[PDB]
């Protein structure tokens, strides 16, 4: 990953590749992006690493959800499928411990 | 693009990513380096910067020039920061760090334009810098004799080399001797606060002196001060932190009396308190009384009546230096003024220096402090003299810590460049180009020296390269003869840690600049 | 005083942002008219900046009434106009197809695929699309009027005129058939010049008809002339029938007292001579594109001739084609062959509060007018647009007698054929090939969405049906939202329209995929 | 050549390094030296007409309209409202000469102006300015040694003040008090000799009170071996 | 001191500013180079959109206010006029030359030495190209022309369709070949009329075996197809006759007025009858025709076209054997038109092209002509297709005129860089450095080609340099001179075998022009900009 120079509204430099720091120093205005950022910050508080994973996975899920909505599936069906798949993934995950 | 009815980031956010922003960052670093390019070397020239208030600062120090420049480019600020870092850790080489970092970035810019991955460049810089630092540590010359004469000569030569680039370079031997004496008589921690620097207008540079003791300006004497004798031949100095004047006993104190005799008794009691403090001071046998707190006119006249000397409102640093030189102790109470807490100096004297009166404490045999008194024709003249002396003092302190010297004048860097090219000629070839670029960039300092001196840099560089290739580690630029010479035999000496820290900081700055791919600039808040 | 290598107002944008913006602009243009496709489409109201109202569901009109700033949107508008001009149908289809292909291309552009690979895959796909479309076509017997009427119907089931289907189909077919003309070994139709559509607000739409002749909004110059002639002999003209100044400067000089009266009498004699030359052919109607002098009117009424003046050149050409006359400019060179015999009735009658001239019984007329009567001007404008689409479709079928199954059947068949072909390439460009092949499913998907049925279930069923061998004519019923064989529903499309739509959509995708830089703000420098 | 650098990047995107860089100025290289030499020459040529017994005073007016007719170089340059930085350096040089010595505050400015004027033509011939400075330092050392060589010693006894009177007269010759020249020199010598520590030590100017009062004549100025108090 | 009412820049400042301007211009068009190059879209602040890849067009549309950038823009324009191809390459090469030369100057090398080194390097590069890197087209045949056209049309909107478009271009160019005096076969490109009309795809672009007019018949009564055409080309309007300025009609006896007015049109009637009596079928005039003469032509069943463009009329007359007649006046003082002044064609029709009509003069006699009708998706596509087609036509003309071609795909630059780097060691002491930097600057073309494909530019260029070094060192490995870049796979490839050719004149002229521009800009060391 490549570092990013982020200047907040106070000329405070932030050169970093930490996703949570970049999001914190970015003046995000869209509410949906705000919720994604809040999820990332919650992950940072709970665990301490994996924030960029949170953004990447959430973004991919939302683009694929848009694809599914376009082909014909309703929002409720997409949500139910995502919940079922998340449950299955959490069930699978312990078996992958090396 | 599209309006995007609800925009993601706040309006006015500026974003730049990709190769173009990296190229722009490199160009900005070049711009910053150009600001201090001509300040390097014995033929370097000073720069004048005027602030908004109108005050002018004249300096040859790279860190000072960069600080006075108000740089706001995010990538360019890294060079200012590394200049500050070099100044803090070493004290000299603040121009070399910026020149080296800018040259590294310039050398790798063509490869960046071709789309080479920045991680490869970063790895190449790290490898080259590690090798260069190891080589510097390996070939640095050190003497394991601990000879006092040899150590003093080494310190003097290092100070002269650190001084032969400033406006005081004409008196570089004089000031190097002074600086070496001051640092040697510093005791064990080499604290910079234990070396006073007094600037007095008027007089030649050679009029500047180093006091084997402490000296400070006269501090707002009261009436009756001119009746005190102004010279003593073995005074005992009472360093006090006491307000010797009639005043309210305490802030919240409140006196309640209902009888005129009690009124008179209270008045006489205040007077007796003051006179008791004064008598306790006088009976200690002291002749010079120094206080951090105001000394009133009554106390001044009392001391004048006893042929004593008083000086109130002395700055705290000056009292600390007086304590460390004469060897007493600062007392907040006068109830126990024993001989242990009294300072002692051979001669105390007040003398005029260029329209100012100074108090001199000389003859201290076990003094752990100094006082530089600098003369000159202008405020900026004394300021730049102080800056140059600070550079020399830091160099001498570092050399005291470790006597590992490398010949200057670009000799060390030419040797490093030769070594790095030899190493790079024996590796696969993706890293070979970048390490060769690093080695070529290490040639900026001798080239800048020749350019500043008005030489032909190409011929000198070719001669230096041939000489280093055929043998001779310490051949560098000879400014006076417009040729090359064995700079180790010419006593152009540099502590190795100067070059080590310079290379480390320049490499770190270059790696950080290269690693950045996107710049995001949030809109200003409260523009007002 | 900045250095300003470029001008101050010049802006540059480059990279992934440009491609994403172009593709999003195309998607937005598609989404504007997505709902205006299919038999169950809904109309839109467009407010003309001049103050008029355009109420239509034709794709080209909607896109033409919209002003956009993004140049990709301008490209899409130009694509719509090109499709309308070339074949006259499939505008919404081509816009939607271009948007879909650009979306599926953005999918690959987001990854590390160069746009040239996507463009090459698209061109190969277009070649195979053309091949399959030509393969699954069927011939048409143009002599069978019933099949032509069915084709026109299938063209106009998705327009507001679909309520009056047989009437519009017959009008369009008859107009095209009797505007068809061949001369000197060259065949032509020329719906643009002849086959005029004249709309008169009022009345009822059932009264609309195509006349075996032409009708103009003109009246006789003098009321004494006949307004109803049984079998007129029409003579057409361009030159004025009035005294005019010469080209050169021709000042006179009068010194004798009788020269003024003489000159005026010569003017009158010149008019009389022109009228006598016209009368020599014994006509009944004289039509002029320019003015007719009042004295000329008197001299013509003396010979019992109806005269009409100030007729537009296009109208006069239409009259010449309809009644078999030849326009002449010098009456002294008028010949018998130039006299228009063949018109079977001329009648000036009042419609509403205005006079209209009818030449409406021509035997074998090569030009015609279509009289539209309706509720208002906007309704008649929409009817004219629908009838223009019908005539264009009829002309396309007449030129190319190939037909293609409709209702999205052709899209699914071609998509399946390309998907089957893609299984053998085993290269890196197979993925864009398959993506652009399946992008054709946006037509049946849009038909289902507009119909209101479940998109996913119907498309899955349709794909499964098309995986069989003889199922190329299975499409989506636009009303019931059910999978029906199009040889039973009867909806068919000209092969030319489908080919033009596919070609134009693919080429638009190629053109917009090719751009990666945008510079704007520079001066015209004309 | 001025205002610094301005590129706005080769990619068109903004290229801003220093705050308010479009509002700042920059002079570099030889033309900066020429401008400085020209300013210093202007100051020195202004000052040089007030040099010697036939020097002419300068009438200085401050911001409040108060007038100061004077011949002292340090005072003239101190009251001069300059904006050029090199002129400020000249003013500081005069102040330094006044503080260290008290006399010759006009000679230093003229000497500096002459030195810079010569250095100008030296620079025009392609000599590095550091070389000029080194040569000036060498020549200054030679001149100082020569002054020490040709110097003469005088007696500073209180029983013979003639050499002291002559020195004070030479100092006062260029001032307006040359009408009372000998009396002024006499009172100055007596004042210094009265309040001084005889072992070549310092002279405390706080023990010399200089008090002025209008009226009378300039010849009425006298030295009083006591204190004159502004009270009654 | 100077007291000049303006701004002044001197020394490193102005040199670096000029380098920055040139670099900005190069970076503008650097992304549109090679087969993996991508076009740009220019918006002209009134909504006009221009989509193009041609460097000259991009640089002309852009408004520039820095004079060095103007120098590069005019350099591109000159390369376009004199060659027609390589317009981007010359700009990029000139900018890189300027960059490296300025670096040398900043290293305290005098600019005169750099200029001398650049001149020597350019001369040696041209000599080496002519001596070692040229391939004769005699042993290749029509395949060489096809491959040159295909290479030219790469990086264009018609690149993928080269298999068809190259055949079209070659046929069009060969169809207009004419031999002048000295027996030199010259090919007059720009005599091929290019007509743009949206509609069907690019595959439906038509090559007319004749000439195509963007005009229609003046009257609907005239026939729209004539089999055995007898074209009459005229350069005078056919209208009612009006006397000149110096002639004025004054009437004293009124009896003559009618005769005067009748003759005013009888003159033109007689002229029309004289023209028509020779059997003429098609009449083309640059001037206008009024309704009277239009009816005269209608009655005779003859096609008449008005407002024909002068260049189109000249081409039609030359191809069909007709003669332009500005007037009907023989050397006997009479007014006559003889049948020997008539051109001929096998068919003249008025075809319909996407709701519009144009006149096709098919299969003219006494000379073969050609025209191309480009069918696209919209106006911008057709314009870009026309520009690319013109580039291909110019390339084919250059190849047919001078029968030498050079391998493409960066082979020439790599070979030149190796040769010049070797050769610099035998010349001078500082011009050595100048020639070395010229050689290094020559490598910007393959670097840009590799970068545009998102390939490993460093390793690919290194492999190319190794191949060319082996070719120039081993006398028996000289077949490696043709190894260029195959951008599809990102690997070196024998471009001569692969058919990536291009005219030698392109490289020679581009090198000369770039050296001239770099020398011109590098000479400046001071700028005075007076306030307007
Ligand atoms: N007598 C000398 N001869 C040649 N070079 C010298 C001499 N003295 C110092 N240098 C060079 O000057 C360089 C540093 O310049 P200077 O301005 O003194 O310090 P800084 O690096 O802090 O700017 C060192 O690299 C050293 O090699
Ligand atoms: N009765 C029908 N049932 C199902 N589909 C139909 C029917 N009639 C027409 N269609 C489909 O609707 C489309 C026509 O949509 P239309 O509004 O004409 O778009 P455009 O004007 O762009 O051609 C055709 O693709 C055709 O296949
Ligand atoms: N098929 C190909 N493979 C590799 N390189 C090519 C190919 N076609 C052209 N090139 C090279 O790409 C370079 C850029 O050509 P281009 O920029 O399109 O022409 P111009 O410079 O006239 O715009 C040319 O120098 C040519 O040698
Ligand atoms: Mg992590
Ligand atoms: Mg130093
Ligand atoms: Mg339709
Ligand atoms: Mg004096
Ligand atoms: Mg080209």
């Amino acid at each position: 990953g490549m570092n990013k120079m982020v200047i907040n509204h106070l000329e405070k430099l932030f050169v970093t590749n930490d996703a949570a720091t970049i999001l914190r120093e970015l003046e995000v205005q869209h509410p949906a992006a705000k919720m994604i950022v809040m999820a990332s910050h919650m992950q940072e508080q709970e665990v301490g690493d994996g924030t960029n994973f949170v953004l990447v996975f959430a973004g991919a899920l939302l683009e694929l959800a848009e694809e599914l909505l376009r082909i014909g599936l309703s929002v409720s069906e997409v949500i139910e499928g995502y919940e079922i798949a998340c449950r299955k993934a959490h069930e699978i995950l312990p078996n992958l411990v090396c | 693009m599209m309006p995007t009815p609800v925009i993601l980031l706040k309006e006015g956010t500026d974003s730049s990513q990709g190769i173009p922003q990296l190229v722009s960052n490199i160009s900005a670093c070049q711009v910053i380096a150009e600001a201090v390019r001509t300040t390097l070397g014995p033929r370097g020239m000073d720069k004048l910067i005027v602030d908004g208030r109108g005050k002018a600062t004249i300096s040859n120090d790279g860190a000072t020039i960069l600080k006075l420049l108000d740089v706001v480019h995010p990538a360019a600020k890294t060079l200012v920061d590394i200049a500050k870092s070099q100044d803090a850790e070493v004290g000299d080489g603040t121009t070399s760090v910026t020149l080296l970092a800018a040259e590294f970035l310039k050398q790798v810019k063509p490869y960046v334009e071709e789309g080479l991955h920045p991680q490869i460049i970063i790895r190449a810089f790290r490898t080259a810098t590690q090798l260069a630092v190891n080589k510097i540590k390996e070939i640095a010359v050190t003497v394991k004799k601990a000879d006092k004469v040899e150590q003093r000569k080494l310190l003097e030569k290092c100070a002269m080399t650190a001084l032969s680039s400033k406006l005081i370079s004409q008196q570089k031997a004089f000031f190097a001797k002074m600086v070496v004496d001051a640092v040697m008589m510093l005791d064990d921690l080499l604290q910079l606060k234990m070396i006073g620097i007094k600037k007095v207008q008027g007089g030649a540079l050679e009029d500047s002196q180093l006091v084997a003791g402490v000296a400070f300006k006269k501090t707002f004497s009261y009436a009756g001060f001119e009746m005190q004798p102004k010279k003593y031949h073995n005074p005992k100095i009472a360093l006090l932190n006491v307000e010797l004047e009639l005043k309210a006993e305490k802030d919240n104190a409140e006196i309640r009396v209902h009888t005129v005799e009690d009124y008179q008794a209270i008045v006489d009691a205040e007077w007796n308190i003051l006179y008791d403090k004064l008598e306790k001071i006088h009976h200690s046998g002291a002749k010079v009384v120094l206080s951090k707190l105001p000394i009133g006119d009554v106390a001044t006249q009392y001391f004048a009546d006893r042929d004593m000397f008083c000086a109130g409102r002395v700055p705290e640093e000056d009292l600390k230096r007086t304590m460390m030189a004469c060897g007493g102790s600062i007392q907040t109470s006068v109830n126990a003024l024993s001989a242990d807490v009294l300072g002692r100096c051979q001669v105390f004297e007040e003398t005029q220096i260029g329209g100012e009166r100074y108090n001199f404490f000389t003859g201290c045999p076990k003094a752990k402090t100094c006082t530089f008194i600098l003369r000159g024709g202008a405020e900026q003249f004394m300021e730049e003299t102080e800056r140059s002396l600070h550079d020399a003092i830091m160099i001498v302190r570092r050399a005291i810590k470790n006597d590992s010297v490398v010949a200057g004048g670009g000799a060390i860097e030419m040797e490093l460049s030769k070594y790095l090219r030899d190493y790079s000629r024996t590796i696969p070839g993706k890293q070979q180009l970048l390490i060769g670029a690093y080695a070529k960039a290490l040639e900026i300092i001798p080239r800048q020296l020749c350019d500043n001196a008005g030489f032909d840099a190409t011929n000198i560089l070719n001669k230096l390269r041939a000489r280093h290739a055929q043998g001779g580690t310490w051949y560098g630029v000879d400014i006076n003869n417009e040729d090359i010479a064995d700079n180790f035999e010419a006593f152009v000496w540099e502590p190795a840690m100067v070059r080590i820290n310079a290379l480390t900081a320049a490499s770190e700055a270059a790696c950080l600049i290269v690693s950045v791919d996107e710049t995001i600039k949030n809109p200003r808040s409260t523009v007002d | 005083r900045p250095v300003l290598v470029l001008s101050q107002n010049t802006k540059r944008e480059s990279g992934r942002k440009v491609q994403s913006g172009n593709i999003n602009a195309a998607k937005t243009i598609a989404d504007i008219i997505r709902t205006c496709l299919g038999p169950k489409s809904m109309m839109k109201m467009l407010l003309d900046p001049m103050g008029g109202i355009v109420m239509t569901n034709d794709g080209n009109a909607i896109l033409r009434e919209i002003q956009v700033q993004h140049p990709a949107a301008k490209s899409m508008i130009e694509i719509s106009r090109t499709q309308d001009e070339e074949v006259g149908d499939g505008t919404t289809s081509v816009i939607i197809l271009a948007g879909e292909m650009l979306s599926v291309a953005e999918h690959f552009l987001e990854q590390q695929m160069h746009p040239t690979v996507v463009i090459s895959a698209y061109r190969k796909a277009l070649d195979d699309m053309i091949s399959t479309l030509k393969k699954i076509s069927i011939p048409v017997d143009i002599s069978d009027s019933d099949m032509m009427l069915n084709i026109i119907n299938s063209s106009i089931t998705t327009k507001a005129i679909s309520r009056w289907s047989s009437l519009a189909c017959n009008i369009a077919l008859d107009a095209v058939k009797m505007v068809q003309f061949e001369e000197n070994g060259r065949k032509e139709i020329d719906i643009k010049k002849y086959a005029r559509v004249e709309k008169i607000p009022g009345g009822i739409i059932e009264d609309s008809c195509v006349l075996r002749g032409v009708m103009i909004n003109k009246d006789v110059t003098h009321p004494r002339m006949r307004r109803y002639i049984k079998n007129p002999r029409i003579v057409l003209l361009d030159s004025s029938l009035e005294y005019k100044k010469g080209e050169s400067q021709t000042d006179i000089e009068i010194t004798r007292e009788e020269d003024f009266t003489r000159i005026l009498q010569m003017e009158e004699e010149y008019i009389q001579q022109l009228c006598e030359d016209i009368i020599q052919l014994k006509p009944d109607v004289v039509i002029t594109e320019k003015g007719i002098s009042d004295l000329a009117q008197h001299y013509l009424m003396r010979a019992n001739i109806t005269a009409i003046r100030r007729v537009r050149k296009t109208d006069n050409n239409r009259i010449a084609r309809a009644c078999g006359a030849r326009i002449v400019s010098r009456p002294e060179e008028l010949r018998e062959d130039d006299v228009g015999t063949g018109a079977g009735l001329l009648e000036i009658k009042k419609i509403g509060d205005e006079y209209f001239t009818f030449i409406t019984d021509c035997k074998d007329p090569k030009a015609c007018t279509i009289l539209l009567r309706g509720a208002s001007k906007e309704i008649l404008s929409e009817v004219e647009r629908n009838l223009q689409d019908a005539m264009q479709v009829c002309r396309n079928v007449l030129l190319d007698p190939q037909l293609v199954p409709g209702g999205g059947a052709s899209e699914m068949a071609v998509a399946h054929a390309l998907t089957e072909k893609s299984k053998a390439m085993t290269g890196v460009e197979q993925w864009p090939y398959r993506a652009v092949a399946q992008a054709l499913e946006v037509i049946p998907r849009t038909l289902i969405q507009n119909c209101g049925a479940s998109t996913i279930r119907l498309l899955t069923s349709l794909r499964a049906k098309h995986t069989q061998e003889n199922c190329e004519t299975w499409g989506v019923n636009g009303e019931t939202g059910t999978l029906v064989d199009m040889k039973e529903l009867g909806i068919w499309e000209p092969l030319a329209v489908k080919l033009q739509t596919y070609k134009t959509a693919v080429e638009t995708a190629v053109l917009l995929l090719r751009i990666d830089d945008i510079v704007s703000g520079h001066k015209k420098k004309g | 050549a001025s205002m610094g650098t301005l590129a706005f990047d080769e990619y068109g995107r903004p290229f801003l390094i220093i705050k308010d860089q479009d509002r700042k100025s920059r002079l570099m290289g030889l033309e900066a030296l020429k401008s400085h030499i020209m300013a210093a020459k202007a100051v020195a040529n202004t000052m040089r007409t007030s040099l010697g017994p036939n020097g002419l005073d300068k009438m200085m007016v401050d911001k409040d309209g108060d007038v100061t007719v004077t011949n002292d170089g340090a005072t003239i340059l101190s009251m001069m409202d300059v904006d050029h930085q090199i002129a400020k350096l000249m003013v500081e040089l005069s102040k330094s000469q006044d503080d260290e010595i008290g006399d010759g505050t006009t000679g230093v400015v003229v000497l500096a102006g002459a030195l810079l004027e010569e250095a100008e033509q030296l620079l025009d011939r392609g000599i590095h300015p550091i070389r000029i400075a080194d040569g000036y330092e060498q020549a200054a050392r030679v001149a100082i040694e020569h002054l020490d060589k040709i110097s003469d010693s005088v007696l500073v006894d209180i029983k013979d003040t003639e050499p002291l009177i002559q020195t004070a007269k030479t100092t006062l010759g260029s001032k307006v008090v040359n009408s009372c020249h000998r009396q002024m020199a006499e009172i100055a010598v007596n004042a210094v000799l009265t309040v001084a520590d005889m072992e070549r030590r310092d002279v405390d100017f706080e023990l010399i009170k200089v008090e002025g009062k209008v009226g009378g004549r300039l010849e009425d100025t006298k030295l009083i071996k006591g204190v004159i108090v502004d009270k009654d | 001191p100077l007291s000049v009412f303006g701004d002044r820049s001197t020394g490193e400042t102005i040199r670096s500013q000029n380098v920055m301007a040139a670099a900005s211009i190069a970076n503008i068009v650097k992304s549109s180079l090679g087969p993996v190059g991508l076009d740009k879209m220019l918006v002209d602040d009134i909504g006009d959109v221009t989509i193009t890849n041609d460097g000259a067009t991009i640089l002309k549309l852009l408004e520039v206010e820095h004079p060095a950038a103007k120098v590069l823009c005019e350099l591109a324009d000159l390369q376009d006029k004199e060659v027609g191809d390589g317009t981007t390459s010359v700009v990029i090469i000139a900018a890189e030359l300027l960059k490296n030369a300025d670096e040398l100057v900043k290293q305290k090398i005098h600019p005169t030495s750099v200029i001398s080194g650049y001149r020597l390097a350019c001369k040696e590069a041209v000599r080496y190209i002519n001596e070692n890197l040229i391939v004769n087209t005699d042993e290749l045949g029509r395949d060489c022309l096809i491959n040159a056209a295909k290479t030219s049309m790469s990086s264009k909107i018609i690149g993928i369709n080269g298999d068809f478009f190259a055949n079209m271009v070659v046929d069009a160019v060969l169809a207009i070949k004419y031999t002048d005096i000295r027996g030199q076969p010259r090919y007059p490109v720009n005599s091929v009329n290019i007509l743009k009309a949206h509609g069907r795809s690019q595959m439906e672009s038509m090559l007319i075996s004749g000439y195509a007019l963007n005009c229609v018949v003046g009257s609907q009564g005239m026939p729209k197809r004539i089999v055995n055409a007898k074209i009459a080309c005229l350069d005078f309007s056919l209208q009612k006759t009006k006397m000149k300025l110096g002639v004025q009609v004054v009437i004293t006896d009124p009896e003559k007025l009618d005769q005067i007015r009748q003759r005013e049109s009888d003159i033109t009637k007689e002229r029309i009858q004289k023209i028509l009596a020779t059997g003429a079928n098609v009449i083309l005039t640059t001037g206008g025709i009024d309704d009277m003469c239009l009816k005269y032509f209608v009655e005779a069943g003859a096609m008449a076209v008005r407002r024909v463009l002068k260049r189109d009329l000249k081409r039609i007359a030359k191809a069909s054997g007709a003669t332009i007649l500005s007037t009907l006046a023989n050397l006997e003082g009479e007014e006559t038109f003889e049948a020997a002044m008539l051109g001929q064609a096998e068919e003249v029709v008025q075809e319909r092209i996407c709701d519009d009509e144009l006149i096709l003069i098919k299969n003219t006699k006494a000379r073969t002509s050609a025209s191309i009708i480009l069918r696209g998706a919209n106006d911008f596509m057709c314009d870009e297709m026309e520009r690319s087609l013109h580039d291909a036509l110019c390339v084919v003309k250059r190849v047919l005129e001078s029968k030498s071609v050079v391998p493409g795909g960066g082979a020439v630059e790599a070979a030149l860089s190796i040769y010049l780097e070797n050769y610099a060691t035998s010349m001078g002491s500082r011009e050595q450095l100048a020639i070395a930097e010229f050689a290094r600057s020559l490598l910007v073309i393959p670097n840009t080609l590799a970068v545009n494909a998102a390939q490993d530019s460093t390793d690919l260029v290194a492999k190319l340099r190794a191949f060319h070094n082996e070719a120039q060192v081993n006398p028996e490995r000289k077949n490696l001179k043709w190894i260029g870049l195959d951008l599809s796979n990102g690997k070196p490839r024998d471009n001569k075998q692969a058919g990536v050719f291009e005219p030698t004149i392109v490289k020679v002229k581009s090198l000369k022009f770039a050296t001239e521009a770099a020398i011109t800009i590098l000479r400046i060391d001071d700028l005075i900009k007076l306030h307007p």
